């Protein structure tokens, strides 16, 4: 099962305040209208690729989704009211779940919880957003940017990850790409819109002109090049 | 723009490097920024015509 | 990597005894399989070997014509059969795995099986 | 420009891989988000397709009726 | 001049005067945060064989401050000192300790011939690997033998060995991105004066201008805002 | 098929050791692909050095599979009580018919 | 033109030098070639007038 990610998967690219401006940046973002795998927890916690970074989102009614495993190890678990983070050689089950050499340790549908997980030069960077929803069938359509919270100096070569569910709640997994986005910051420094510069030719024009409105006419935006298919 | 400099911000170069190294980074910004002014002015002169 | 040898027992001189070694934790048919024996109170004596695919066998001259090596690559094991076993040949026989350049000498060693002849 | 193959002594011309500018033809976004794309100075090969002298135009319908020029493409085509 | 009023001192003594340094193949990464970093001690100390900065001048480290500082602590052979630098290659640079080629910070090292040497074979380096390491990474079917080599090799460090003497090296990696600073130098802050032209310094960020009250909604993680020119 | 060794060596704790081995003819070179083994009482021989100078992962790095003047050797940079063992050398010849030396007993004073 | 670079051919710089040195040689070509484009364009703008 797959769904339409629409315009989800944008986050504040850095820690600088900007307002009333259209800012162009390149980072690992979820491509607009990409295909995100749709998982269910009714009457589904497989090992997934991490690739170059993961977009994760979930919709909750009972707080079933509580954590993640990352590695080829990083373990993040939210058990009731307290978040626990470890990079210990934890003994995992053949099928890990929760019930209803440590180099780092830390201890602290109605609900949409969006996350971004990326690993750059050993740093595991986490962004997130929590917003209320009123929808059971699928991911709600709309736009909001996610904020950075945690950045762990783990040094772990993460290639795969697995989610953790509490057993006696759907979730979505996408992948980030080095896309260029034009981000629209309103008067309060909130990103309210965005253009995925590689989505389609109109988006390319919007990014080229640094505007969300394109006047009537013909615009040169790029250069077509035939790529090599093999080396000789 | 950096123009090859470690930073586009002049104060950040000065606050981080001693003169023997800071001057090199500054020269890069000066050259790049002068090219920008020359470009701007040339365009303004042609446009003015 | 484990080498498990057995077959050592109390036997009579003039008879024969078949010793064996089982490979575990590694591929049998990629390495040479050695036999070394040690009489109590004495140093080590090279006894015999066999090439990875069984096409060639090697013996110390002192056991030549008496000792035979065969193997079964589907059982990951080899057998050393010694005929005309001498009363003087009281020694612990060891299985050793040769993963070196020429295959003539073992790197991994088993525990040894004791052969006593009386 | 060309090389002599180092193993077989024959001469091969090197023609850099086809490339060209890409332009987007659009009515204002106040009216429509539909666009047509012009691949400039290329054939309709490597890239509702209309081949024009200016390049390969994709997404625009070719119409026999002429009209006053609106968004110019080139070589007599608008 | 304004810095966060931190009274904690940075535990550099616990890095430089540590009982033991880790092996180069498994180097330690200590996080330095929420403290006052006096770098004049490390710079003025004559005990160091080298103090080479690739990022900033070593005497500016007291005026400048950082979002974080990481101390990478390990033992190497004296001739391997040259490999710990951006742009370098070699057995250590490629298989044990790789720096970014855009590395910002300082590499400090000294002889431990009169401290660690014995032969002292407790320090391992990677002799064999299939590929090179990523920056800041921390890295024949069961039968070793010819062309089946054990990946680690010890250093025979003896008091009788200069290129073969052991050296203790600490690499200070500085994250200086314009974000909240946690590791700042021994600088006394003063009062802030509004609505007048002043020469200001905020966490190492300097300039001249008038400071006034504002209604800009900076997010909890945003320390600085920027103009079109990328100026503050 | 003759290989000889020094019958025994004694070393003070922390001192060096030079265990030696060689054939009665020619000279020991890498072409003999020399092996050295360590045997403690009640244990099977454990190879420390193979193919002249390659050291095994289970061998303390204090041991070194060097060659001397046409002879094989197993040296130590500083012996410890844990090293009390009989050592054996093995050389190859015209083929895979290796010959062991008499054994060299190493003890710690 | 080399513009001070070891070679006018960009691929020859890249195939011969590692980045720490290649970047310097490339910067020389970039600066020289940008000056050329700026000169060309300025002339085209004046000629266009
Ligand atoms: C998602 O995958 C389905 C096939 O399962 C395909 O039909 C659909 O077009 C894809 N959607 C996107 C946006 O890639
Ligand atoms: C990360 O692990 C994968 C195996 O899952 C391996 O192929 C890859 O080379 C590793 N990355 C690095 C930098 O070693
Ligand atoms: C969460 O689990 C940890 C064990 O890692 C435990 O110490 C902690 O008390 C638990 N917290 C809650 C709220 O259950
Ligand atoms: C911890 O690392 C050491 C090597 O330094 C290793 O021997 C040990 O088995 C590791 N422990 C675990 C639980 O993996
Ligand atoms: C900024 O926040 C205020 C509430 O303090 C709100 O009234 C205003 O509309 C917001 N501005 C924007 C552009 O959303
Ligand atoms: C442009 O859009 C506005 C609505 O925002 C509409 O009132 C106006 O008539 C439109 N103009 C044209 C030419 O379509
Ligand atoms: C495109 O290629 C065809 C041959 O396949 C040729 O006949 C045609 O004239 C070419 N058109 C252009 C614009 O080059
Ligand atoms: C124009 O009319 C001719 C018939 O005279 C027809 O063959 C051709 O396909 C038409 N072209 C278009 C674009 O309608
Ligand atoms: C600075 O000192 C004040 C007390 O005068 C205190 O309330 C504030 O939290 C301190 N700020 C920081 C960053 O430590
Ligand atoms: C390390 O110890 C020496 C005394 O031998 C002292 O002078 C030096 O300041 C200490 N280093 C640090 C970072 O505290």
């Amino acid at each position: 099962a797959y769904t339409n990610s629409f315009t989800r998967g944008v986050y504040y690219p850095d820690k600088v305040f900007r307002s009333s401006v259209l800012h162009s940046t390149q980072d690992l973002f979820l491509p607009f209208f990409s295909n995100v795998t749709w998982f269910h927890a009714i009457h589904d916690n497989p090992v997934l690729p991490f690739n170059d970074g993961v977009y994760f989102a979930s919709t909750e009614k009972s707080n079933i989704i509580r954590g993640w495993i990352f590695g080829t190890s990083l373990l993040i678990v939210n058990n009731a009211t307290n978040v626990v983070i470890k990079v210990c050689e934890f003994q995992f089950c053949n099928d890990p779940f929760l019930g209803v050499n440590c180099t780092f340790e830390y201890v602290s549908f109605k609900n949409l919880r969006e996350f971004v997980f990326k690993n750059i030069d050993g740093y595991f960077k986490i962004y997130s957003k929590h917003t209320p929803i009123n929808l059971v069938r699928d991911l709600p359509q709309g736009f909001s940017a996610l904020e950075p919270l945690v950045d762990l100096p783990i040094g772990i070569n993460i290639t795969r990850f697995q989610t953790l569910l509490a057993l006696h709640a759907a979730y979505y997994v996408g992948y980030l790409q080095p896309r260029t986005f034009l981000l629209k910051y309103n008067e309060n420094g909130t990103i309210t819109d965005a253009v995925d510069c590689a989505l389609d030719p109109l988006s390319e024009t919007k990014c080229t002109l640094k505007s969300f409105t394109v006047e009537k006419g013909i615009y040169q935006t790029s250069n077509f090049r035939v790529q090599p298919t093999e080396s000789i | 723009s950096n123009f090859g400099a470690i930073s586009s911000v002049l104060n950040d170069i000065l606050s981080r490097l001693d003169p023997p190294e800071a001057e090199v980074q500054i020269d890069r910004l000066i050259t790049g920024r002068l090219q920008s002014l020359q470009t701007y002015v040339t365009q303004q002169l042609i446009r003015a015509a | 990597v484990q080498l498990v040898e057995s077959g050592g027992d109390s036997v009579q001189p003039g008879g024969s005894l078949r010793l064996s070694c089982a490979a575990a934790g590694f591929t049998f048919s990629s390495y040479w399989m050695n036999w070394v024996r040690q009489a109590p109170g004495k140093g080590l004596e090279w006894v015999a070997n066999i090439k990875q695919d069984g096409s060639e066998k090697y013996y110390v001259d002192s056991v030549k014509g008496r000792f035979t090596i065969s193997r079964d690559n589907a059982k990951n094991s080899l057998y050393l059969q010694m005929n005309s076993l001498r009363a003087e040949d009281t020694a612990v026989y060891y299985c050793a795995l040769s993963s070196g350049y020429s295959g003539y000498a073992g790197n991994y060693w088993g525990q040894g099986t004791l052969v006593t002849v009386s | 420009d060309a090389v002599r193959d180092p193993q077989t002594l024959e001469i091969l011309d090197i023609t850099p891989c086809s490339f060209g500018g890409v332009s987007v033809i659009t009515p204002g976004t106040n009216t429509s988000n539909q666009v047509a794309v012009l691949y400039q100075d290329v054939n309709c090969t490597e890239v509702n397709v209309f081949q024009t002298r200016a390049g390969c135009l994709i997404g625009a319908e070719h119409v026999n009726n002429s009209y006053e020029c609106d968004i110019p493409i080139g070589a007599g085509i608008c | 001049v304004r810095f966060p009023n931190i009274t904690n001192l940075c535990p550099f003594g616990e890095v430089f005067n540590a009982t033991r340094f880790a092996s180069v193949y498994a180097w330690n990464r200590k996080r330095i945060s929420n403290c006052v970093a006096d770098y004049s001690v490390l710079y003025n100390s004559a005990s160091f064989s080298t103090f080479k900065c690739y990022g900033v001048s070593p005497t500016k480290l007291n005026d400048l401050c950082f979002t974080n500082v990481y101390a990478d602590s390990f033992v190497i052979r004296g001739d391997e000192v040259r490999q710990i630098a951006p742009g370098q290659t070699g057995k250590i640079a490629d298989y044990n300790y790789k720096l970014p080629d855009d590395f910002t910070g300082c590499v400090i090292a000294w002889n431990s011939n009169n401290l660690d040497s014995k032969g002292n074979y407790n320090y391992l380096y990677r002799l064999f690997r299939k590929s090179n390491l990523k920056p800041f990474e921390r890295d024949c079917n069961g039968v070793e033998g010819f062309n089946c080599y054990f990946p680690l090799q010890s250093y025979g460090f003896q008091p009788t060995n200069v290129g073969y003497q052991p050296y203790r090296v600490v690499v200070l990696s500085f994250e200086l991105l314009h974000a909240p600073a946690t590791v700042c130098g021994p600088k006394k802050s003063t009062n802030l004066v509004k609505n007048k032209c002043v020469n200001f310094n905020f966490n190492g960020l300097t300039g001249t201008g008038v400071l006034t009250e504002s209604n800009k909604k900076f997010l909890p993680f945003q320390q600085f805002g920027r103009d079109i020119a990328d100026t503050t | 098929a003759v290989v000889t060794q020094e019958p025994s060596l004694t070393v003070s704790p922390g001192g060096t050791v030079t265990l030696t081995c060689g054939s009665s003819t020619g000279a020991v070179t890498s072409g003999h692909y020399p092996y050295w083994f360590q045997q403690k009482p009640g244990q099977a021989p454990r190879t420390l050095i193979y193919d002249t100078s390659n050291k095994h992962s289970w061998t303390p790095a204090r041991f070194s599979g060097s060659l001397l003047g046409g002879k094989a050797a197993l040296t130590l940079s500083g012996a410890r009580p844990e090293d009390e063992a009989e050592y054996y050398c093995l050389l190859s010849y015209s083929g895979a018919r290796g010959v062991f030396g008499g054994g060299t007993k190493l003890t710690v004073l």
